[PDB]
């Protein structure tokens, strides 16, 4: 049949056994312990355990409810300006019960690849429903995502 | 008969495959134990990496091997765009098949883009379980270096 | 949004109509509403 | 920890239809006594607000209070799929995430239950006071809705006329002019075609004709619609109805 | 050379029905015991099965086998212009080259003929694998369609469950869920909405809306249709006819 | 000036839509006994003309010829408005710079007026070079329609041949062939479908697809169409109604 490979495997499931980046880490566990996840762009070279962070960070903050607080957009699905419009404003009005402190996940990996008018829709939707839901990048290029998103994010290097 | 010689004298099987021969010898254990992964072909062109994978896909897939591959070019008049519609609707189907183990014939990928091969690898993460990937490439210098990570990694030699 | 706290005095005596580029700024899909909203009254 | 049952399934149906075209986001309010929804449209020129009480269902049981907040379109096609033979059953529970909607019938092998994710709205939530308007008059909903619709070709704007006990409705254009003039009366015969009016101090307004389509939408559920207007107070049009009311609240101009 | 003649001309419009949007081109092989058809989407994910018998044939005689391949939009095209009283007659000869259908009425001299060509795509394959399935089960056509476009609207994937005694629809989208559950039922006054159904294992497979809206748009064919489900294995969607029977292989949806 | 009042919108609407799709710009002399359009297409191969009379006007009362110049594209949107209970009076002036289509309902409470201006088209003459054709037939126009349109699928030129007496239509296509003949039949329960002919010289005439699909648009005037063949004259396609005329000129393509 087939053979999982250890690249998988042995996956870390929680942000404690990712090491590198101790102090990023330790505060992104802190994140998940205490709540208010804030908007960061994970940005840097490829394989160094960026999206493995995000999605344990989502994981730790809401549990139970990771399949109906994660809307996970990656390049497989089409991120058209029509789906900024659509699927992330309705997820974003999606009326979910969480406890105090977490909020909605919404999970942009490989973000460099996105379209400039895409972005352009996606910070005023950030911005307005940021009470209620909490995005997240994971781009390999900074420089690829536009000054305004950066300017409503952290950008974790 | 009044053909070129090039698909004329193509390797039927993994036997008529000469000069290559860790390569096909990693194929022969992996097809003793059953272990198909990810694969990837690169070189110099002419070393016979097509010829290679069209003889393991033949001697693995029988007779529904006309409906069960799907031969792909990057450089064809269709896009990226059209190039994943294909890809999806080949790998979320499950047709009518006798075994599994859906197999993507995707040649000249050094022409693909950043964007389309982060595209490709996510497809490949999505659709591990039921189809396996051997995207074959020429320059290992013009592919992302995530697309390598995610298949072995065999390099031809003149 | 400020001004609209200072003048008005209360959050919901002033309404503000905020456009953003999260819908679609066409004229068939926004013309008739937003002549209604610049045009009547508002319930309150 | 809801559970509404209709007696009938053409009710709710009906009654979402009324005012479906002109609102997309509704908010229900489920308690004790009814079932109760307000919508605003997205003009915020015309306010939905449906009352319905404890006797327009088989059983309901709603031990607490709790707000519903979801969108027209889905919903409509949620009850698109049930026959007119059937029995809504409406089942909600504490801190609601999403709405269940079954649909019974006599024949139990036949029967669909249906669940629909509610919508994170921000109510803002108004005092409705029944303040003294100055004209009331009670009109059948069908003859409303047919002038509505004739004068609503020749303007965009929908003039009345309320003064010495005569209804009239006044729609000019460059084209030409369209005027109604019909005068109260009671009949023994139909009381519900009767016509009926109670003034305090004449009213003359100018209202949209889309909006007036809007409202006469919703003239399948009573046979008689009742006007209340003041000279400064947003237009009361009240849907009577057999253990609620459907009123809608039209604002007028300016000047 | 060949003689197929219809009785009753609705009979091919009804037929075809279902043809004309699944597959873009189809080949006629047509036999002494009568025509059937095979045909394979562009995505090779259904496969359409037709047989027609001599019951439904006024007169029919094909001594020889026939490869009679044609396009399907062209034959509708033809197909819509005939009356309900003209009755048809396709008529082929040695080699054919070009189709013609005839058109004609009892009372009246009204002669109605038309030449279509044919289509070469050199594609010909008749496969049965296998053919028992775990569970036997069957609906009103009319029932189905309606259950199937009102659960489409929810989302893409639709599973069919049969637990014991009872049939499971299930939906699961964005905008909300779906759960549609009927018991079969045996109606003696009106045999024709009568379900019925024998379990032996099982079934937990799903399916798509597309091709699955596809398969229920031939309703009118038949206003029973019998399904078949069985693990790891496509479904069979048959229609009754009185010579033949039309039959879908749709193929299910990897989950776990 | 003029006041032409229509015994029904339809008729004209369906009269417009004939000729809508075969050519764009058209002139309307009106004359006592009636109106008259005639004009031709770009390429020089199609000529339409139009005569309808003053029966099928509930009054008229034009007392002077005077040339109507006006596009077809908005004609067609102007009496797209109309409805089935509505009836259309044209109104021209003594110097015509835009003409009037009022629509006059039964209930007086319904007016609705459209005013275009006028386009000024070089007017040519009557053609008069229609001559004996050699052979005549009538038939149900639904029938040529549809086998028009079949048989242009085929090849883009279809061969009319009449020749024993008998009605045939040939398109040798590039991957396809057909051929589809057409006895001369008369039916007496029904009068409406009939198979005339009349022979005098062996016709063979090829024509254009686009331009007998063209031709086969205005199906909806006469339940059957009359066909003139001739051997050098243009065919004759007459639309006959029993208000007005319709005739279509096609030059044969050699
Ligand atoms: N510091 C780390 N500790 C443990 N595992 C790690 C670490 N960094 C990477 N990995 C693993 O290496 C693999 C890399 O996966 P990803 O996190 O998706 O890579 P990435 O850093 O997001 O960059 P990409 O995917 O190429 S854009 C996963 O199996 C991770 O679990
Ligand atoms: N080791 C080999 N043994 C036998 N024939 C070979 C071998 N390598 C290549 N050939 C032949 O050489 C030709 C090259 O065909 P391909 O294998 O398609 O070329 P390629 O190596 O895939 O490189 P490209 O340019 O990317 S198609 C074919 O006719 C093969 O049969
Ligand atoms: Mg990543
Ligand atoms: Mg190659």
């Amino acid at each position: 049949s087939l053979q999982l490979p250890w690249v998988e495997k042995y996956r870390p499931q929680v942000l404690s056994d990712i090491v590198g980046n101790k102090e990023t880490i330790d505060r992104l566990q802190q994140i998940a312990k205490d709540g208010n996840m804030p908007h960061m762009i994970i940005s840097g070279m490829p394989g160094i355990g960026k999206t493995t962070s995000v999605h344990c960070l989502a994981h730790e903050l809401l549990g139970r409810s990771y399949a109906d607080g994660v809307l996970e957009l990656n390049a497989s699905d089409d991120r058209g300006i029509d789906v900024v419009r659509n699927q992330i404003k309705h997820f974003a009005q999606k009326k979910l019960h969480l406890p105090p402190g977490k909020h909605k996940i919404v999970i942009l990996d490989e973000a460099d690849s996105m379209t400039a008018g895409a972005q352009q829709a996606l910070r005023r939707t950030m911005e307005l429903y940021s009470n209620s839901t909490r995005f997240a990048f994971a781009c390999n290029q900074s420089n690829k995502i536009i000054e305004p998103l950066q300017s409503r994010c952290a950008i974790l290097r | 008969e009044n053909l070129p010689w090039v698909e004329k004298y193509r390797p039927e099987t993994l036997d008529e495959v000469y000069g290559q021969n860790e390569v096909i010898t990693t194929v022969r254990k992996f097809v003793d134990e059953g272990k198909l992964p990810h694969l990837l072909f690169y070189g110099p062109p002419g070393t016979g990496k097509t010829s290679t994978i069209v003889a393991l896909a033949r001697e693995i897939y029988g007779k529904n091997y006309s409906n069960m591959v799907l031969e792909l070019n990057a450089s064809d008049d269709r896009g990226i765009d059209v190039v994943r519609n294909q890809i999806k609707d080949f790998a979320s189907t499950r047709q009518i098949f006798s075994k599994g183990f859906k197999l993507i014939i995707l040649d000249e990928a050094d022409a693909m883009t950043n964007a389309a091969q982060n595209a490709l690898r996510r497809v490949i993460e999505r659709y591990t379980k039921n189809t396996r990937f051997c995207v074959l490439a020429n320059y290992a210098h013009k592919l992302t270096p995530a697309l390598l990570s995610r298949c072995t990694r065999f390099r031809f030699q003149p | 949004q400020t001004i609209m706290r200072e003048i008005a005095g209360d959050d919901n005596s002033y309404q503000i109509y905020e456009v953003n580029s999260n819908m679609n700024r066409s004229k068939k899909d926004l013309l008739d509403i937003l002549l209604d909203f610049t045009t009547t009254h508002y319930v309150k | 920890m809801l559970e509404a049952k209709f007696e009938e399934a053409s009710l709710f149906k009906r009654i979402i239809d009324g005012f479906k075209d002109c609102v997309q986001l509704v908010n229900f309010q489920c308690k004790e006594d009814g079932i109760i929804a307000q919508a605003v449209d997205d003009s915020r020129v015309l306010l939905v607000s449906l009352e319905i009480g404890v006797e327009a269902f088989q059983e309901y049981r709603c031990d607490h209070p709790v707000t519903l907040g979801m969108d027209l379109t889905s919903l409509s096609k949620i009850l698109r799929c049930g026959n007119n033979t059937d029995t809504l059953t409406l089942i909600a529970d504490n801190t609601p995430d999403s709405i269940i909607l079954l649909f019974e019938d006599t024949k139990k092998d036949r029967i669909a239950e249906y669940s629909l994710k509610l919508m994170d709205i921000d109510a803002d939530f108004l005092k409705i006071e029944e303040l003294q308007y100055d004209s009331t008059l009670s009109l059948p909903s069908s003859e409303f809705s047919k002038i509505v619709r004739d004068l609503s070709q020749l303007s965009d704007s929908i003039n009345i006329m309320i003064t010495k006990e005569t209804i009239k409705f006044v729609a000019d254009g460059d084209i030409g002019s369209g005027s109604v003039i019909i005068k109260p009366f009671v009949d023994m015969e139909h009381p519900e075609t009767s016509i009926k009016l109670e003034m305090d101090q004449p009213v003359d307004l100018t209202f949209g004709a889309k909006y007036l389509l809007d409202i006469i939408k919703g003239s399948s559920l009573s046979d008689r619609v009742g006007i209340r207007l003041s000279s400064e107070a947003p237009a009361l049009f009240q849907f009577d109805l057999k253990s609620g009311f459907l009123q809608f609240f039209l604002a007028p101009k300016f000047n």
